[PDB]
């Protein structure tokens, strides 16, 4: 049997059992200067906002989503980033695969918080073209990118783009994707910055990985793919006030 | 004798360059590390197949299982020792393992088959004790500690490994360590899969530590050139 | 009981070598704090995200007679100044400047002989942790380069010579010693693995996951 | 769900439910002359003895085991046969089966005491290398074995080498294994002979015969046998004291 | 380590050069300072008008009020920083604030309107958030956070913005400044004098400061040369 979770308009089916992965075992609560730093909360932000699903074939690699870029074009969260300055917010990814009983592979569904990617070239960083991606997905590579007098991203897959190795990535909130078992995978983020408040436009809060460890296999005549969708819901989300104390 | 004299590790009081001057008090940020035994006690993917041009791919974490021609035969096999070891020396616990000179606990062991849910067989999971040699056929490793292995009820075999210990001092690299064991796996039966289905699947690994686990003498890390 | 991290991150790491002399071109020294250019701390330090702690600064400051063939030299004994610039003060254009004398900057001075000098410094970002990694923006328009927050400024260090000590020529070099305090840090995260190459950025060459075996059964 | 049933070393994953048959309403307990005749308990004995799988093909008549010949080879079973001289015991087969649901097949598992064979010829009786099988089983036949002057053993699967209707065989603790409903047998034997204690190298106690009255059927491309396994315990087997009154 | 050294942040106790001496006992003075934050909240007045030679003059205070072509027109505008702004670097408060390299709080603003007792008017003084850029228009500033401003009733209107923060490190000096709002005043109506009234008057504001205002990191003032 399945479930409804209703968050405002939204409305998406879930597994009875869901698992769910809290990320520090801190749930993303609201914040506990008086006059001279006032806050407003806003509270219709916190709805489901469902992303474009992206296809996993034989030779995929992997994909990432800023979370605070992400939805930086989707309804309210889209527009408050632009009119409010200062935000602090939490998150609940979905990430929900479906494919048959005669599919086989496995994912590894990862929030890593402040994913300082690396560049081609040592002597500059990466363009925020080739770093940020909206309303679409960013791929992986499997060879090394060519170094040369470029910005493009280091985006080889084993090493992640981050320059660690990408079987000890589980020290993040994590989840792993069984196609003969579990179909999908719950992450809930707390907000994690050294500030209260940050500025939404110029730092990143969270990252998300989705990288497949096994490759897809299928025999002659399935589905050649299996689409992978992914839903992100702003949780307790507040923004500086622009009132006159 | 043993004044006026600078030692690199003493605990002294310090007189503040800039004193009167109010730090920011702390904030609440989620998870706080307190020990690096925490750290430790995260499971890692293994890279088994660390064979060849296999490291520099995705494909050094996946180890392969084929149906045909294994009526018998060995699928995998690595020393115990995490710490020097180059299956286990990159993971989490190999890296917090690679700062001290002395460390003994115990190893856990998480093997997760990755094939159709319509794949149907057995694998012979055998542990040698510290002092005797890996097993030379399936029935050598029948007779000692196993763990008969059915991937069509269980998906995933977990292992608790003790008596593990720092074999060496300084850094070495050996396959077939004395004083550490072997853990090995055997085809006990072929995968089973029915039509329009891929036979040939994977298997993965991941190593973590236990609550009875030490680490003394801190020294330098050898993995910085 | 080895592996808390005030045991893990608080060993007097060695992070600055330099000389300054009495005579000629070079005259004084300077060092911006930044604990990355060190590698063995730098990977100690990258195991978590967020870290805050206090700094215990120790200077060995050693002088040689350089060679020369001045005659009838009987040197007197020197004086060194340690000038501390914190976060957004004055710092020193030249040697004998007017910014020695400010009164803001925390200078220690030191007469050869003694036991080495040391000043500790609290933590001084105006944030609650220093970032280690960053994933934004130093300046919100295009111009600010990446991964680089202007909150973890810990500061400048000057050394000079107070006096002349004789009338021939004499190098001195000062080494500085880091030993973090009070350490806490939140957020884990892997290790480095690949090989470091700048100090600014986390940049790398892609490198294999493990070192290789003969077999899968060896 | 599955179990997990660690005796000694071994381990053996299992249904929730397994549908033990206790051989006759008997667990297999210890014994109940003084100096007279010292008896000596073994323990570490006891563990879980895997042996070799067998191929189960469409044209696989049956297979048989003997029970005390089987072990006699493998850990301390083969080696207290060859110290000690008398000793009872009592087994626990756990013949298990693993196919596909687009398998079909059904399985006949029985443990047959004093399985007395035939043999071709009529005048002489079978040779023990044609009766005993050690480590490794020994299969039946479909046609009858040609009469002449040699001691094999009749091995028509019908007859079942004991010259009886193989349809008759369920009298005897056995346990059918339909490929759509049952994947696995259960059988605990208790020590049956005329004697408390009897000589294991010159006498079998118990038989294992496992024969498919229903042929394996599949459809092209789905794996062309089925590997059936057996794993046999001995339980509370005891042996005669070596020491002196 | 850390001995036998002269720090210049330091607090010992000195031998005192000439003891047995006894010092004259204190008395009461009037106004008695015990912290700077007290000073930094006086009112100053702010030379809205440094254009040009107004600042070597005293007309660089006075704001201009005209009623002829002010349908809808600015009347001043300046950025809220205090410190490193010219309009607000050399009041009370901005020479306060220049010796700390950090501080936050809320200004407060009064504006004076020093005309006849027989003008009458409105303005439109509103308030831009930090990261919004200054209003185009009077519709844009009154869709905002405005205060509609009538002189015939009111003389004096006082303002109070919070979200005041340092912005730059060490001393820059900048016109619109990006993390910092604008102030703002527009004619809503016209000055309307009668006859042998004067219709052109003057405006002055005065800069304070709030109980909610923090200074650290004391450092050397930028303007002596």
């Amino acid at each position: 049997r399945a479930r409804s979770i209703t968050l405002g308009n939204s409305t998406i089916t879930t597994q009875e059992c869901a698992n769910v992965v809290v990320g520090y075992g801190v749930w993303p609560d609201y914040l506990k200067t008086a006059e001279d730093q006032p806050t407003q909360p806003d509270v219709a932000t916190c709805r489901f906002y469902t992303l474009d699903s992206v296809q996993w074939q034989k030779t995929s690699p992997g994909w990432w989503w800023k979370l605070p870029d992400a939805l930086s074009n989707l309804g309210l969260f889209g527009q408050n980033m632009q009119y409010h300055y200062l935000g602090r917010t939490g998150y609940t990814v979905h990430v929900q695969c479906n494919a048959s009983k005669f599919h086989q592979g496995c994912l590894l569904v990862v929030c890593v918080p402040e994913a300082e990617m690396g560049c081609a070239t040592l002597d500059n960083t990466p363009s925020s073209a080739e770093l940020l991606g909206g309303d679409s997905a960013k791929e992986f590579a499997d060879k090394p990118v060519a170094s040369g007098s470029n910005k493009l991203v280091q985006r080889v897959v084993y090493n992640a783009g981050m320059g660690v190795g990408v079987g000890n990535l589980t020290i993040f909130p994590h989840q792993w994707i069984n196609l003969r078992t579990n179909n999908s995978a719950t992450i809930v983020m707390p907000y994690t910055n050294s500030v209260p408040m940050d500025n939404m436009f110029r730092h990143n809060n969270v990252t998300l990985m989705v990288i497949p460890f096994v490759p897809l296999d299928y025999c002659p005549g399935s589905t050649t793919y299996v689409p992978i969708t992914v839903t992100i819901a702003p949780m307790c989300a507040e923004y500086n006030g622009l009132r006159l104390a | 004798p043993g004044s006026c004299q600078f030692l690199t590790s003493d605990d002294f009081q310090s007189p503040s360059a800039m004193p009167q001057y109010d730090v920011t008090p702390e904030m609440r940020i989620p998870g706080e590390v307190k020990n690096l035994m925490e750290i430790a006690e995260v499971d890692s993917v293994v890279p088994v197949q660390n064979v060849g041009e296999k490291v520099n791919s995705m494909e050094a974490y996946q180890i392969p299982v084929r149906s045909n021609e294994g009526s018998g035969t060995q699928v995998f096999g690595f020393p115990l020792q995490p710490g020097y070891s180059s299956v286990f020396s990159r993971t989490l616990l190999g890296e917090i393992l690679n700062y001290y000179t002395h460390w003994s606990g115990s190893i856990k062991l998480t093997f997760m088959f990755c094939g159709s849910a319509m794949a149907t067989g057995k694998f012979l999971l055998a542990y040698s004790p510290p002092g005797a040699g890996a097993p030379t056929k399936r029935v050598d490793a029948m007779l000692g500690t196993h763990v008969v292995w059915d991937v069509g009820l269980q998906s995933s075999c977990v292992l608790c490994i003790p008596w593990i210990s720092q074999t060496h001092y300084r850094y070495v690299t050996s396959d077939e360590y004395t004083a550490g064991g072997f853990i090995t796996c055997w085809y006990q039966t072929n995968i089973v899969v029915p039509a329009d289905a891929q036979s040939s699947c994977y298997i993965m690994c991941f190593v973590s530590a236990c609550n009875d686990f030490s680490v003394r003498l801190l020294k330098d890390t050898p993995f910085i050139s | 009981s080895e592996s808390t991290i005030e045991n893990f991150l608080c060993r007097s790491a060695c992070v600055y070598f330099t000389e300054y002399e009495n005579s000629g071109a070079k005259r004084y020294a300077e060092w911006v704090l930044t604990p990355r250019q060190a590698a063995q701390l730098r990977r100690k330090l990258e195991f978590f995200t967020y870290v805050r702690f206090d700094l215990e600064l120790t200077f060995v400051i050693t002088s040689t007679q350089q060679p020369s063939t001045t005659q009838n030299q009987d040197a007197q004994i020197l004086t060194h100044q340690i000038m501390y610039v914190p976060p957004g003060g004055p710092v020193p254009d030249k040697v004998d400047s007017y910014v020695w004398q400010t009164s803001t900057n925390p200078s220690v001075f030191w007469t050869e002989g003694n036991a080495p000098p040391r000043m500790s410094i609290p933590f001084l970002s105006i944030g609650n942790a220093y970032s280690n990694f960053y994933d934004g923006w130093s300046e919100f328009s295009r111009n600010g380069v990446y991964g680089i927050n202007t909150l973890n400024n810990m500061g400048t260090l000057y050394a000079r010579h107070v006096n002349a000590g004789s009338t021939g020529p004499i190098k001195s070099t000062i080494r500085i010693y880091f030993k973090p305090k009070h350490v806490k840090a939140w957020i884990p995260r892997p290790p480095r693995l690949c090989q470091y190459e700048k100090a600014k950025n986390v940049n790398f060459q892609p490198s294999g996951v493990t070192t290789t075996r003969q077999s899968i059964t060896t």
